[PDB]
């Protein structure tokens, strides 16, 4: 994100994102896809609290972890904190989400976790 | 003998591709029928300029 | 020439805007930087192509 | 006629400011009282300074 140098070299994502402070155009060249950005600042939206260490931050955007309040999660975790067992996000039963990504499109609602 | 030196102009040396700096950018049009508006043609233009 | 005038230029102006700016939506694509293309009778008449 | 050149200097060339690397840094001041301390002072340095 700086030393005019460096933009001689193609900014990076674990790089210039994690370890730097990369820009949306420098974590784009250090993504490319569209959705690796929507991706990305989800996470960093939720990953303000885990800017550093690089491991905090890590472990923020992987999400197979509980940071801050969570919402990044991405593990396979299906068990509540009473031992039901998970319902399917996609299946309304038994209770229907209206959360999906017409409304919170960030937490990238997965298959039962 | 010392007279010093005619230096009242500068010598600037120039990087070689005439440019390095530079960022990208995306075609655009007018959209029509709105008095402002714009809108994306990519349609024979690349996508990312320099 | 075009049958009045007959002496007219063709200077077109062409527009861009940032990438990510525009990205997704329109949502107001202001654009960012003009340029005008044009067309002029280049020569090199005292240097050839090393 | 050769002698070669009389070249035992350096002509090093700078930037045209004379400085781009720069880093950015933040006051700090030492901590009233207890030895070895240190705290952060923005009532009138600016909180960049590069
Ligand atoms: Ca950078
Ligand atoms: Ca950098
Ligand atoms: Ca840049
Ligand atoms: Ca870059
Ligand atoms: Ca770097
Ligand atoms: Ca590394
Ligand atoms: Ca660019």
């Amino acid at each position: 994100a700086n030393t005019f140098l460096e933009e001689v070299r193609k900014g990076n994502l674990e790089r210039e994102c994690v370890e730097e402070t990369c820009s949306y155009e420098e974590a784009f060249e250090a993504l490319e896809s569209s959705t690796a950005t929507d991706v990305f600042w989800a996470k960093y939206t939720a990953c303000e609290t885990a800017r550093t260490p690089r491991d905090k931050l890590a472990a923020c955007l992987e999400g197979n972890c509980a940071e801050g309040l969570g919402t990044n999660y991405r593990g396979h975790v299906n068990i509540t904190r009473s031992g039901i067992e998970c319902q399917l996000w996609r299946s309304r039963y038994p209770h229907k989400p209206e959360i999906n990504s017409t409304t919170h499109p960030g937490a990238d609602l997965q298959e039962n976790f | 003998e010392n007279h010093g030196t005619e230096d009242e102009l500068p010598n600037y040396c120039f990087p070689l591709g005439g440019v390095i700096n530079t960022e990208t950018l995306t075609k655009v049009k007018p959209k029509t029928g709105q008095e402002n508006g714009w809108e994306k043609d990519a349609t024979e233009f690349s996508d990312k300029n320099e | 020439k075009q049958q009045n005038g007959k002496l007219e230029s063709q200077v077109e102006m062409q527009f861009f805007s940032t990438t990510e700016a525009t990205a997704g939506n329109g949502d107001n694509l202001t654009p960012k930087v003009v340029l005008y293309s044009e067309d002029v009778d280049i020569e090199t008449p005292d240097t050839h192509i090393s």
